RNA sequence: CGCUGAAAGCAUCUAAGCGGGAAACUUGCCUCAAGAUGAGAUCUCACUGGGAACUUGAUUCCCCUGAAGGGCCGUCGAAG
RNA sequence: GAUGUCGGCUCAUCACAUCCUGGGGCUGAAGCCGGUCCCAAGGGUAUGGCUGUUCGCCAUUUAAAGUGGUACGCGAGCUGGGUUUAGAACGUCGUGAGACAGUUCGGUCCCUAUCUGCCGUGGACGUUUGAGAUUUGAGAGGGGCUGCUCCUAGUACGAGA
RNA sequence: AGGGAAACAACCCAGACCGCCAGCUAAGGUCCCAAAGUUGUGGUUAAGUGGUAAACGAUGUGGGAAGGCUUAGACAGCUA
């Protein structure tokens, strides 16, 4: 179980001895269960839940009776949880209060598209020289493989090419501050994604 | 000029065999021969003659001598390192119908019929199969 | 002399089951005892048990003097209480549970199944107590590789023989 | 242990013993005459 | 490192049968993953008209009808 | 009718005859240390002064600075210091042109990747009417290192140290 | 050339004049890839030996010859 929110990017808090810890502040607006898969009819635990407002004229026929089903009328996104033995019904509203402070969380988000890097950024690679006799190649990759033996290259060489949008999860980042007012988790440290992307909150899995 | 079987008019039929302490090998190759098509005399070798196989209980088939520890199966997964082991009571703990599979895989024809053939072979785990409707027959009773 | 046409020699207290297959062994201080007996062994009875091979093998010719060293020490078990006396450095014994200091920071805490027991008659030194000779020796050896003996000065649990080899530098 | 391919009874209490297919000796006084393949 | 234990009245980790035991091995952790042609599963949505020829898994042709949705296009993106 | 050296750089990949880390046995192993031999290949495994160096010798580190195969891995990835064409010089040999178990200064490194391979990213079709979304996980990859001060305890052990 | 030895000038069998949807054989073979014995009788072998190998080391097991210790009571185990 856990919860979907967007980060809002990075703030920080001092405490009243002054440190200052680095809180990445991630809104939770609340999460409202779709269906509850049961391995009876899917094989399988688990809760779909949806986050808020998507206009109508994006939401097509079979996903609006998806959501008419479940009295939810629902919205960006639909995402899923694995559960060990959890019950929701299908129009009930997960919030932040399934989370405390100290409480160490997994988040996963989809990290910041760097476009297309080379090997140095991609792989941390070293560069040649630059001045000493080095001709055209400063930066790019050296040698990929051996000779003949084996007269290929071998399967994931480190290459260059994008850097992407791949999904990261951070785990074991201690909850600062849930504030469950105005529905956010304040989150020590930092979360893959940009602004405003969507990210996956829930409790750590190396406990 | 002699008869040559064609594949809209050849009669298949539906087996059951439970391998519930069969040697491996031994039933592996009455299934290769059945699903090739030897057993009938309208054997034609580039069209598939051959019968359904359903095999039940493929946990309890047997290994005779110390194959039960010993008898590794291997796989390479494309990387280097990659070299991949498991020996017969892992696998038949993990997947136990893959033994009775990769052995009659091996015993039929490395060819597009060959890959015809073994999509006859219905190997299953329990003492039952999703299969009464096409009411398949004991052989080797 | 081979042991198998040894005969068991019950006493009157061992009410066994006769299954025909396999052996069920029942008394007082002690009962429950079931085995499996294979399949290359003959069970037969009179006033004492007995015990013979089937086949012209050296594998069963094995099998048969074990059976009865299993039976013996089996009705032996159900008659009289297996003891090992293991000698050790301080026990503080409680209940289903044994607690000792070997020599740690910690006090190791040893828990005892169904049938075993242990008990506290000394200072240094633990009784055990079992129907079958298998988990009473098998429950010794769980004790004694907590802290096995060392030579020099002589640390750990024992025995109740003195067959340590002992050594001077 | 001592690992050998010659295994032998060193003194009178050396024992040779086929154990899960390899030739060990096993001694009751001395364990440096404990040695494993052979 | 063993318990019990014969063959081999004993002794023996073993031949039957039971245990402990390492960053190795399989999971556990993260990511990809049904082109897994064995192409799996869920929830939901959409379509509920005639006729002719010839050969009746029936195909082809004409008329009507083209839904759910997808795309082209445009404004763009912390995506490229 | 050409398979272009040694070394360095960049990138590796496997073995195990294991350098560290892990698990043991014996000991002429009291303990800190060790010696040797098994088991184990998961991850790690210096920076420099000199010389063209590989190596080596030193300096200083580290838990350790492993040994090897890969065209003594790797120049259609780089270098071009050594060998090394043409210039010149020293010593030596030769009457000489010239030469060298020799030294010495100087001296052009071409290719826009078709196919296999590899890293990315799409287009087609198929999954048995079609669609919007959500998925299980057969399988695959990544990951896996380690030091120190303290806390029982100056205790167990050791005359003591 | 052909067939066998997986693949393999030179090894084995055998020397292709041409056609045949005829038969019998050689080397080699006869569970399935793949044609033919899941053939018969009597054994041996538990290592997957077969399906890589030396000095030497082993109560591994089968067979065949021989000695003496062999019930006045032997080879290891209890009552001076």
């Amino acid at each position: 179980i856990g919860v979907v929110g967007r980060k809002c990017g990075m703030t920080r808090i001092f405490t009243e001895e002054g440190v200052s810890i680095p809180v990445t502040v991630i809104e939770v607006e609340p999460n409202r269960v779709t269906q509850f898969k049961t391995e009876e009819t899917d094989g399988y635990r688990a809760v779909q839940v949806t986050a808020g407002e998507r206009r109508a004229s994006r939401v097509t026929k079979a996903q609006a009776g998806h959501f008419a089903k479940a009295n939810v009328a629902a919205g960006r996104g639909v995402w899923e949880f694995r559960l060990g033995e959890e019950q929701y019904a299908a129009g009930d509203q997960i919030t932040v209060d399934l989370f405390q402070a100290g409480q160490m969380v997994d988040v996963t988000g989809e990290s910041k598209g760097k476009g297309f890097a080379g090997t140095i950024k991609r792989w941390n690679f070293r560069g040649q020289d630059n001045t000493h006799g080095n001709s055209v190649s400063h930066r790019v990759p050296g040698s990929i493989g051996q000779c003949q033996t084996p007269g290929r290259v071998f399967k994931g060489k480190k290459m260059s090419g994008h850097l992407g949008a791949e999904r990261v999860t951070v785990q074991s980042l201690e909850i600062v501050r849930v504030d469950a007012e105005r529905n956010l988790l304040l989150v020590k440290g930092a979360v893959p994604g940009a602004t405003g992307g969507d990210v996956i909150v829930r409790p750590a899995a190396k406990a | 000029k002699t008869y040559t079987a064609k594949p809209e008019t050849v009669q298949r039929d539906w087996f059951v065999v439970d391998a519930a302490g069969q040697t491996l090998g031994r039933l592996a190759t009455e299934i290769a021969r059945r699903l090739r098509g030897k057993h009938k005399p309208e054997y034609t070798p580039h069209v598939d003659t051959g019968d359904y196989i359903v095999v039940i209980n493929a946990e309890q088939v047997r290994v005779t001598g110390a194959k039960t520890t010993d008898k590794m199966y291997y796989h390479h997964s494309g990387f280097p390192g990659g070299i991949k082991s498991i020996n017969f009571e892992k696998l038949i703990a993990k997947a136990p119908e893959r033994v009775i599979e990769t052995a009659v895989k091996g015993m039929l024809p490395k060819n597009p019929l060959g890959r015809d053939m073994y999509r006859k072979l219905k190997v299953y785990k329990g003492a039952s199969h999703p299969h009464t409707a096409q009411q398949p027959q004991e052989l080797k009773i | 002399s081979r042991v198998a046409k040894n005969p068991v020699k019950l006493p009157a207290g061992v009410e066994i089951k006769l299954a025909g297959q396999q052996l069920s062994i029942k008394g007082a201080k002690g009962a429950l005892e079931l085995k499996v007996h294979p399949s290359v062994e003959v069970i037969q009875d009179s006033g004492e048990l007995r015990f013979a091979a089937r086949n012209g093998d050296q594998q069963t010719r094995a099998m048969a003097g074990t059976t009865r060293a299993l039976v013996n020490n089996m009705v032996v078990g159900v008659s009289q209480g297996f003891e090992r006396k293991l000698q050790l450095v301080g026990v503080q014994a409680k209940g289903q549970v044994l607690s000792l200091s070997l020599g740690f920071s910690h006090p190791v805490d040893y828990e005892l199944p169904a049938g075993i027991v242990a008990e506290t008659p000394s200072q240094t030194d633990i009784l055990i107590k079992g129907i079958d000779k298998q988990l009473v020796g098998q429950v010794a050896a769980e004790i004694r590789d907590f802290r096995p003996p060392e030579p020099y000065k002589g640390k750990g649990v024992r025995y109740a023989d003195e067959v340590v080899r002992r050594k001077e530098a | 242990m001592k690992v050998r391919a010659s295994v032998k009874k060193l003194c009178r209490n050396c024992k040779i013993i086929r154990r899960d297919g390899i030739v060990r000796v096993i001694c009751s006084a001395e364990p440096r005459h404990k040695q494993r393949q052979g």
